[PDB]
């Protein structure tokens, strides 16, 4: 917006407003993976720690 | 279930004792033939008789 101009009574002038003004975007996301494993190995014959 | 050797973090079963005793012989005590004669001195004397 802007501000109003003083014009004559008889001139008969006046001003107008200008239109708006629109646009677009766009967004890529990101992505994250884990991965894991389970074996015998880790369980066959190994004491748990803090029991006799 | 003790440890493992070598490691204070794995486990080996401890399946048991194989006890090894030595051999007595006891035929003689066995048989019986002494017979119990209690005293209270430290010798004693016999008498030895013959008609011949």
């Amino acid at each position: 917006i802007s501000l109003l101009d003083a014009v004559d009574r008889t001139s008969r002038k006046a001003e107008t407003s200008a239109p708006e003004r629109v646009r677009q975007i766009s967004f890529p996301m990101m992505y994250f993976k884990e991965v894991e494993s389970i074996t015998p190995d880790e369980i066959q014959g190994v004491r748990q720690p803090g029991t006799a | 279930l003790t440890n493992s050797e070598k490691s204070r973090f794995f486990l080996a079963d401890l399946t048991g004792e194989v006890q090894s005793i030595p051999n007595t012989y006891g035929y003689i005590s066995g048989l019986g033939l002494f017979r119990s004669a209690p005293q209270t001195q430290t010798t004693f004397l016999m008498d030895l008789t013959d008609w011949d």
